[PDB]
């Protein structure tokens, strides 16, 4: 069983730290949401191949642009991670974590995954944005986002419901068997 | 590990470690406190185990197994006795905080009412400064680490066997050379978010909401002095 690498990069509060907890235990915490994650390693067999999939997370080393770029040693697959109620983390996709990725990961595949697509249709989630003069991230935004930066896919998914979180982890392998 | 320890903290959270009547006695508030606590002392503990397998398992199985140059083995393995004192002596005294708060005639009944004294003596003085050098020399020599481990296994066949044994039991699937070493690394960025998430929840005592405010600048004003100080060495 092949070992691949997976990080996932962003900004502070885009749920990438819910999202690895969710995969990792399958089901949204019930009792205790923990706040950090330590790593993960995950058995994924996508499309009859069986990888083992190690899982980490920059949360934490945002501000520290000497110490983060050390969880990028041997990266395969990039989740370059965005919060759908937050259109300003998705401006800071090209201007920030696009160049750095880039730089310390060069020909590394990225999936560009739009966190928290429930709040979309969230009632306090639009009145906030609307005082701000803005909406939730459309799709075709994403899409179009995705597309700029030259990531390999674009996925959305919910950490809240679990929706489309089991899709983004065997896109993630797919990508990072690819050579 | 020692499994007083390890069943002291099996739970995934601290309202499923302590009894469901003891639970039932205290205000929602506590129980969100306690279960952040109760997190880092989970993470404290687990990040000791992860020094002591670089320590005893890897470290020491490198030196009497294999015929390693000792400047070898220090290069895969830098700043890890210092670490593993560093910590152990955290994990020391955080675990006996929880002692002290233990419910008489109970093993896992407790509250812990005060934290911030024992963080502010950790982020500060001479004992952050010889943590602030030990990271800084840690995270400067990481990547010169991962670099000299895969040369090793892509050179030598022994030591391909060593690591094939030392990794085999499934408790090490995410503990392995490489792991391990950024599993250190990313440690340090850990504390913040836990003790923000702690003062989230200790507006009750006034010198406690001031003792974690004055712990979380410490750990920031660290934090920036090791990333301040790092500079990635090569082979
Ligand atoms: C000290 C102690 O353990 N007190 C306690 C209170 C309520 C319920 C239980 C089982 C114990």
């Amino acid at each position: 069983a092949i070992r691949k690498k997976l990080v996932i990069v962003g900004d502070g509060a885009c749920g990438k730290t819910c999202l690895l907890i969710v995969f990792s235990k399958d089901q949204f915490p019930e009792v205790y949401v923990p706040t950090v994650f330590e790593n993960y390693v995950a058995d994924i067999e996508v499309d009859g191949k069986q990888v083992e999939l190690a899982l980490w997370d920059t949360a934490g080393q945002e501000d520290y642009d000497r110490l983060r770029p050390l969880s990028y040693p041997d990266t395969d697959v990039i989740l370059m991670c965005f919060s759908i109620d937050s259109p300003d983390s998705l401006e800071n996709i090209p201007e920030k974590w696009t160049p750095e990725v880039k730089h310390f990961c060069p020909n590394v595949p990225i999936i560009l995954v739009g966190n928290k697509k429930d709040l979309r249709n969230d009632e306090h989630t639009r009145r906030e944005l609307a005082k701000m003069k803005q909406e939730p991230v459309k799709p075709e935004e994403g899409r179009d986002m995705a597309n700029r930066i030259g990531a390999f896919g674009y996925m959305e998914c919910s950490a809240k419901t679990k929706d489309g979180v089991r899709e983004v982890f065997e896109m993630a392998t797919r990508a990072a068997l690819q050579a | 590990s020692m499994e007083m320890d390890e069943k002291d903290f099996a739970a995934d959270s601290w309202s499923l470690a302590v009894d469901s009547s003891f639970l039932q006695q205290h205000k929602k508030e506590v129980m969100k406190q306690q279960d952040v606590i109760y997190e880092l002392i989970q993470t404290e503990l687990h990040h000791v185990r992860t020094l002591k397998i670089m320590t005893r398992l890897f470290r020491t199985g490198m030196l009497e197994e294999l015929h390693l140059e000792p400047g070898v083995v220090q290069g895969l393995f830098p700043c890890v006795d210092e670490l593993s004192d560093i910590h152990t002596r955290f994990l020391s005294q955080l675990l006996e905080r929880r002692r002290q708060a233990l419910c008489p005639g109970s093993t896992r009944n407790f509250v812990i009412h005060r934290l911030g004294d024992l963080l502010i003596s950790q982020f500060s003085g001479p004992s952050a400064e010889q943590m602030c050098k030990t990271y800084s020399e840690f995270c400067s020599r990481h990547s010169k680490a991962l670099k000299l481990y895969k040369e090793l296994y892509a050179r030598d066949k022994r030591f391909q066997q060593f690591i094939r044994k030392v990794t085999r039991p499934a408790v090490l699937k995410r503990h392995g050379v490489q792991e391990c070493i950024l599993l250190v690394t990313q440690r340090i960025t850990k504390y913040p978010l836990l003790i923000s998430r702690i003062l989230q929840h200790s507006h009750g005592i006034e010198e406690e909401r001031q003792d974690l405010t004055t712990a979380l600048g410490l750990v920031k004003e660290l934090l920036s002095n090791v990333d301040e100080g790092i500079y990635q060495l090569e082979k």
